[PDB]
């Protein structure tokens, strides 16, 4: 049972603010601290702050600007972090994590990708990639699907809703005209296709959109 | 049960509650003070006892107002307790020397 | 605020070989260091707590060692799944701090 | 009010005056000693209590003659006080065990 | 006698940008550092006490941070009125000492 549950994404207009949630399941104690940890792209982990939901006291990183304000709902088992008056500096993944007051972060959320821009949200467009007719197959066959013209980050791409993990590359997005674009690749034995089915599931948290696409041979 | 013995018992119970509450609150006071070390429950608990006993190694100690205010209560609990046991033992002994003289 | 220093930033090792990651504290923190794994697009994962103690879940391939200011995460016989970013983290003084991190690369 | 209880009360009042006067004078003794840390009133106050209680973390302590002379008075006040309360409690208990035997 | 070291001596920043002044103690002084502003021909002015605590009067633009030996005065979004000489000052050991100072320059 996933203990810390966090939104995939929040888009925020520069100057605006945002409340990040963190609902906690599993054993809670009075003792427990919820922590928030900021990770900008290609940089590492930064400690923002902590709160003890039982007595409601919070503390924050003095060493950085104090954007944040922390709160909990004792009843709904949730911690909130209120990041206010953002700029692109504040564009990061924000993890929440549970510490039993003994010093280590035993468990983390999946984090929330917070993107500070003026651009509109755009669900992605998903398109198969089945080989060309004049392509000779080996013992393996590479299929893919192309996830383009979406904003903001991120998307999650899986194959047969997760049952296909072995043989899967997802490429890092590139950005071009305030829109992201990436491919994912799957490699199943040449026999097991298309006799067995292969479907690419593409979730875009910031638009609340998931889509399937089957990779059938070219007609 | 004779009173002196009750009050010692009461003070041993009450000392343990003070050692636990003390550990909890010391951590709650001390987090947010940069350089504070009295910031995890388990060693807080050790700190509370080394404090109530007046042993006071100084491996750990509070550096904030409320830490210190919590520390001052743990000490007093400690000393009162470890002096009500004495007062109780003194009254047990006095009683037994009264019987050994016929009174 | 305690400063955690992870040199080197990149560590190139060969399949099945022993690897060690260094984490140096700006001042004695006892054994109040904790190591996390972060694979690409993943959240951090506790490997070792209080410098040496195993987490159940974690391969026996992973050990920690160290006291005061010098700490060391080791993998006896690295394999591909070990490819990730390693961070150390102190609990000795408020506020908790993190290492800048080190990339394992096969 | 019975005497033992007065003298404890008196000693609690008198201990507080010693803790305050002690804080003031410790700072007044310790400023001018290079490396002295017992040189601001608020933490002086904390020092005085960790001293009278015999807890004695050593986060702070005097390094000058008059600091030490002030420290020795705070200790003695501390110990006398925390032993007059005991003596008072011992006399309360003894009294109550006399009644519980008919005397 | 504790030695306060303010590097760099001059700090060139651009209007509205974030600036940080460093003050290093020759030995742990806890949080017993205090920061003062001195404009040209002015007397010193307390900005921050005990490393981090605000003085009422002082813009919210000013923060401090640090413990032990490393201390930091920061201005989120500098403006012209910020042009002055910054000094740190310790209260941890007798006698109180001062930083050599740092000039903010836009
Ligand atoms: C009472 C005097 C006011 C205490 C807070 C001083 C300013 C805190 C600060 O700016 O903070 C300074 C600094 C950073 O927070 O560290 C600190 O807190 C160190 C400062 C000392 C904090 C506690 C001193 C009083 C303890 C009295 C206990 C009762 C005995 C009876
Ligand atoms: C009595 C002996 C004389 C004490 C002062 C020694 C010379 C002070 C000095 O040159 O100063 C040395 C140096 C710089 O001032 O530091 C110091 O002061 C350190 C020296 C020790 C100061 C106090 C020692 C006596 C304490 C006795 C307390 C009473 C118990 C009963």
């Amino acid at each position: 049972q996933v203990q810390l549950q966090q939104p995939g994404a929040e888009l925020v207009k520069p100057g605006a603010s945002v409340k990040l949630s963190c609902k906690a399941s599993g054993y809670t104690f009075t003792s427990d601290w919820i922590h928030w940890v900021k990770q900008r792209p290609g940089h590492g982990l930064e400690w923002i702050g902590e709160i003890i939901p039982s007595y409601g006291r919070a503390n924050y990183n003095e060493k950085i600007q104090k954007k944040a304000t922390l709160t909990a709902d004792k009843s709904s088992s949730t911690a909130f972090m209120q990041l206010s008056s953002l700029t692109s500096e504040d564009s990061a993944v924000y993890y929440c994590a549970r510490e039993r007051g003994d010093g280590y972060f035993a468990v983390w959320g999946a984090g929330t990708t917070v993107t500070v821009s003026s651009a509109k949200t755009t669900p992605p467009s998903v398109y198969p990639l089945a080989p060309g007719s004049a392509a000779q197959t080996n013992s393996m066959v590479t299929l893919g699907c192309l996830v383009k013209g979406y904003f903001p980050e991120p998307v999650t791409v899986t194959w047969n809703s997760g049952s296909l993990s072995s043989g899967v590359h997802t490429f890092p997005a590139v950005l071009q005209s305030d829109l992201y674009t990436l491919s994912s690749s799957v490699t199943v034995p040449s026999s097991s296709w298309p006799s067995e089915t292969v479907t690419c599931n593409v979730a875009h948290p910031a638009s609340s959109t998931k889509v399937d696409k089957k990779i059938v041979p070219r007609d | 049960s004779a009173l002196h013995w009750r009050a010692a018992g009461a003070a041993t119970v009450l000392l343990v509650i003070v050692l636990l509450a003390g550990s909890y609150l010391a951590v709650l006071a001390e987090r947010g003070a940069p350089g504070a070390q009295l910031i995890t429950y388990p060693r807080a608990l050790w700190w509370s006892v080394v404090t109530a006993t007046t042993v006071g190694y100084g491996d750990l100690y509070p550096v904030t107002l409320w830490g210190r205010c919590v520390a001052v209560v743990v000490m007093v609990a400690g000393i009162t307790s470890f002096g009500l046991v004495t007062a109780a033992l003194a009254t047990w002994f006095v009683g037994r020397e009264q019987e050994r003289r016929g009174h | 605020d305690i400063l955690l220093t992870q040199s080197p930033a990149i560590l190139s090792v060969s399949p099945g070989e022993r690897v060690s990651f260094s984490c140096r504290a700006s001042q004695s923190i006892g054994t109040d260091i904790h190591w996390y794994q972060q694979r690409t697009n993943g959240s951090p994962r506790l490997l070792i707590k209080y410098a040496s103690e195993s987490i159940s879940g974690i391969p026996s391939r992973f050990s920690g060692s160290g006291s005061g200011t010098d700490f060391t995460l080791s993998i006896n016989s690295v394999e591909s799944e070990d490819i990730a970013n390693y961070y150390c983290q102190q609990s000795n003084r408020w506020p908790f701090t993190f290492g800048s991190g080190t990339k394992l690369e096969i």
